[PDB]
């Protein structure tokens, strides 16, 4: 069964650093292009950063281009997302989303890690 | 993209090559390795070269700098293949022009027997059943005695044949004056140059299928129970027909690679174009083998012996069908203008791909503008002077040597196996499919992945060693065996492309400094 | 970015009534590259319609999509009680992937 499990949620200071951990199981993780999609507290869903099947082709959103770092661990199937210079308008609910086929989209989503910036 | 590529490889390989390659190998038994190579190899290698061209910013030789620079000479092998292909492909267009120019008179030269080139072993086709088998039809004998003026062997070239050299000069002037000195088909692709070929093929199909005795011709076309698949010429002939009709060990598709957008969906386009080409070959096969069934029913001879088991089948059966068609002058004019249109579009695409690859190989070594114009004339002059050795009386022999060895033999199997092997087991099916996911959107399925990994290397090496352990010699028209020196020349033609890859491997290993494992590691990392 | 302006978020649909919502993209999406998502009350979103015409696994046949290029739509034939959710259209073409706004399809 495909189930994406995220962790690392909590409260951090503005300009702080936090590291999320989308642990994945139920599929060949090395053959599926991950993504991170956040959801703002007013429930306006927003894509953050995706990473390709091998981890060579990495894209970010225009808002979080210069300060967000998505990474994978294909050996044990965990998706990560490093954050630094985390400003006030980055508190959200971060989902990891499996989107490999661009015609299929994010066909499997994870739970939420409620990130709060105080 | 599609408009300049749907004429780019739907050309004389479907209306001329696949006919006699099916005829030479028993008709029904040719289609089994044809479809095996088409589904396990041909559309995988089609998508493979298209994506190799599209992913790299360039194409041709230097597309193997962003994909495994150690095997950089698959582009050089492609250059040698497309050069030899340009030579013998344009002499096919020379024969088509010679047929067109002799069609303008009201009585066609291949219609009746009382002509100056006809031996006393000639009767008309409607008289061969009445007279009771060492007799020649007017179409075959017109071909071999006026078009070819065919000699007694490759060791007797006779004389350089007049007016075929002028027809070859005519098609080369058309090619030189409509590739870089002018423009290609731009606004004429709509409603002509792309649907008039298919309308003419449909007309030939509905003529040949309605001919009497065409059912036994279709039976010869679609029954594998002759020329059994234990002799390897069928497998290698079908594999090279796939890799020839797709121009897919040629560098042309990699050249029309980089002229695509990076995030361009080019999988459905490639399957649509490949299925269109296979349907064109298969439907033209129905047409020409229905005509050959009519010819065998009319002459009273067997279907496998009614015409040339060699590159005259589109120049015998199709002119014969034109003869048994109302107003044959008009339809011969349209049919050989059609052959000229297919061959000219495919030759424009191949010479444009060769020139694009050669200027990506040497940017600013030959200056664009002044010295770009000189290079097209130099290439056309060189390929014309090496095309005049197929114009002579022993010119079909050299042409069949080229057609079996130069750009459609073990060279194509070698380049296809090495492309699939390089991608799959050096670049990685996983990493290459990640690149494909970035561009197309989706990772290619187990068909493409297992075809580049296992199926197309297994097919290419299996047919390559099958045509060597059970070796058969090259024979022309099932009667003329080739000499040892002609087989050596054809193998030199094949080895001029196959030995582009080990030559650049030893060149890149000699020119780089360090131990051998570190050298190979540095040379297979993409740049 | 590709700004995807969507239908007004709060709309009240009676059960068993044919309603629909739109999705206007600022740029041109290839119409095999735009997907619709459904997020329930406080749960995670899930893929609902992919390539603006198809249906994902578990999606009822009452849902359908149309439109191409710029204007895209989601059409519901008859709304049942399991439809109180928020819908996001999402282009997938441009490398800054953008979801649409909310459409909180609620009840009366
Ligand atoms: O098959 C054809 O006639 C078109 C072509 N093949 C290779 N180069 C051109
Ligand atoms: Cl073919
Ligand atoms: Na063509
Ligand atoms: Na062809």
């Amino acid at each position: 069964e495909v189930q994406l499990v995220e962790s690392g949620g909590g409260l951090v200071k503005p300009g702080g650093s936090l590291k999320l951990s989308c642990a994945a199981s139920g599929f060949t993780f090395s053959s599926y292009a991950m993504s991170w999609v956040r959801q703002s507290p007013e429930k306006r869903l927003e894509w953050v950063a995706e990473i390709s099947s091998g981890g060579r082709y990495i894209y970010y959103s225009d808002t979080v281009t210069g300060r967000f770092t998505i990474s994978r661990d294909n050996a044990r199937n965990i998706l990560h997302l490093e954050m630094s210079s985390l400003r006030s308008e980055d508190t959200a609910m971060y989902y990891c989303a499996r989107g490999e086929v661009r015609q299929r989209g994010f066909d499997y989503w994870g739970q939420g890690t409620t990130l709060t910036v105080s | 993209f599609v408009l300049s590529v749907a004429g780019g490889f739907v050309g004389l390989g479907n209306v001329w090559r696949f006919p006699y390659l099916c005829y030479k190998n028993g008709g029904g038994a040719f289609l089994i390795p044809y479809f095996i190579f088409l589904f396990g190899s041909g559309l995988p290698v089609f998508f493979l070269e298209v994506i190799i061209g599209q992913y790299t910013s360039e194409g041709g030789i230097t597309c193997w700098e962003k994909i495994c620079p150690l095997f950089s000479g698959i582009g050089y092998a492609s250059i040698v293949i497309v050069s030899l292909l340009n030579v013998y492909y344009i002499v096919i267009l020379a024969w088509a022009t010679y047929y067109l120019f002799h069609s303008f008179q009201k009585d066609l030269p291949w219609a009746h027997c009382n002509h100056s080139w006809n031996t006393p072993q000639c009767m008309e086709d409607t008289l061969r059943r009445n007279e009771s088998a060492n007799f020649t039809s007017p179409v075959i004998e017109f071909w071999e005695r006026n078009v070819l003026s065919l000699s007694s062997g490759i060791d007797n070239p006779g004389s350089l044949k007049w007016d075929l050299a002028l027809c070859l000069l005519l098609v080369w002037l058309v090619c030189f004056f409509c590739i870089w000195k002018g423009v290609r088909s731009t606004g004429k692709v709509v409603y002509f140059t792309a649907t008039f070929p298919f309308a003419m093929l449909l007309v030939l199909l509905v003529r040949g299928l309605t001919l009497p005795g065409a059912g036994e011709g279709i039976k010869f076309y679609l029954y594998p129970d002759i020329s059994r698949l234990g002799d390897p010429q069928v497998w290698i002939d079908a594999g090279t027909q796939i890799f020839f009709s797709y121009a897919i060990c040629l560098g042309a598709m990699t050249s029309l690679g980089s002229y695509n957008k990076y995030k361009y969906n080019s999988y459905r386009d490639c399957m649509l174009l490949g299925c269109l080409n296979s349907g064109t070959s298969f439907v033209s096969g129905f047409a020409i083998f229905s005509i050959l069934g009519f010819m065998a029913q009319e002459q009273g001879v067997d279907i496998a012996d009614v015409a040339e088991s060699g590159p005259g089948l589109a120049f015998i059966a199709y002119p014969k069908a034109v003869t048994m068609m109302p107003l044959p002058t008009f339809w011969s004019i349209l049919f050989f203008i059609m052959l000229l249109l297919l061959g000219l579009d495919s030759q424009f695409v191949e010479v444009e791909g060769q020139i694009t690859s050669l200027v990506d190989l040497y940017p600013s070594f030959l200056r664009k503008g002044y010295r770009r114009e000189i290079f097209i004339a130099i290439l056309c002059s060189i390929s014309y002077l090496l095309g005049l050795t197929m114009v002579t009386e022993g010119g079909m022999y050299v042409f069949q040597l080229f057609d079996y060895y130069a750009a459609s033999g073990v060279c194509l199997l070698w380049v296809a196996f090495f492309e699939c092997f390089v991608i799959a087991w050096i670049y990685g099916v996983n990493r290459f499919s990640e690149d494909i996911r970035d561009m197309i959107g989706y990772r290619p399925g187990p068909w493409m992945k297992y075809s580049w990994a296992v199926i197309t290397p297994a097919l290419c090496v299996g047919c390559f060693v099958f045509s060597l352990v059970k070796y058969v010699p090259l024979t022309y028209n099932k009667v003329y065996r080739y000499p040892d020196w002609a087989i050596g020349l054809g193998w030199g033609l094949a080895l001029s492309s196959m030995l582009c890859i080990p030559l650049v491997i030893v060149i890149l290993l000699c020119r780089t400094e360090g131990p051998l494992r570190v050298r190979i590691k540095y040379l297979i990392t993409p740049r | 970015e590709n700004v995807l302006t969507q239908s007004p978020a709060i709309m009240s649909t009676s059960p068993g009534e044919k309603v629909t919502m739109t999705c206007r993209a600022s740029s041109s999406v290839g119409s095999s590259y735009l997907h619709w998502y459904q997020q329930k009350s406080g749960a995670s979103p899930k893929l609902w319609i992919y390539s603006t015409s198809n249906l994902a696994s578990g999606v009822p046949a009452r849902f359908s999509g149309s439109g191409s290029g710029t204007s895209y739509s989601l059409t519901i034939s008859s709304v049942e009680a399991e439809d109180a959710a928020t819908y996001y259209c999402q282009q997938f073409s441009g490398y800054p992937l953008t979801f649409g706004s909310g459409t909180k399809l609620e009840m009366k």
